[PDB]
């Protein structure tokens, strides 16, 4: 199981990309962090 | 400062988001399919206003270089699904008004990482995307 919420979003995005080859849109995954203290 | 944070974000977008979206454009031209931008969001922002500004930049960047049709934001939330769904609705309202494209914001908790719950959220996301492309 995932210990963090970031693990879960990564698994979800990976599954969406790796299951949508025959889907009607190109899915492109990128990450956004705060870059703050 | 928040400005220096956004300066580091802009450096990150040119090094990471741009290469991935350049690939997406080529795949989109081979197959004749529009591009949907999928954003994972770290839960490390000091305020929702900085989160909104950062996401607006990332989405506007993607519009600029890849004419994306929609954006799916996966908002990592360290808490309950009820709180996560409320926070997603707030963020979605901001991004829709600010970016001018269809935005789907989904709150994701650690428990959603179960492979069986991944399938649920995936099903829900693809169905919403199918409405934007064909309904």
């Amino acid at each position: 199981k995932c210990n963090t919420a970031t693990c879960a979003t990564q698994r979800l995005a990976n599954f969406l990309v790796h299951s949508s080859n025959n889907f009607g849109a190109i899915l492109s995954s990128t990450n956004v962090g705060s870059n703050t203290y | 400062n928040e400005e220096e944070a956004l300066e580091k974000l802009k450096k990150y977008l040119k090094e990471n988001e741009k290469p991935k979206l350049e690939e997406a454009k080529k795949e989109a031209e081979e197959k004749g399919k529009p591009i949907v931008h999928l954003i994972t969001v770290e839960p490390d922002f000091p305020s929702k206003e900085l989160l909104i500004k950062a996401l607006t930049l990332a989405i506007k960047f993607a519009k600029e270089i890849a004419n994306i049709k929609a954006a799916v934001v996966l908002l990592a939330h360290e808490g309950s699904r009820e709180e996560a769904e409320k926070e997603a609705k707030e963020i979605q309202e901001a991004l829709t008004k600010e970016t001018g494209i269809e935005v789907i914001v989904v709150g994701v908790t650690p428990e959603d990482g179960d492979e069986e719950k991944i399938q649920e959220l995936a099903n829900e996301i693809k169905n919403k995307l199918s409405k934007i492309l064909h309904g």
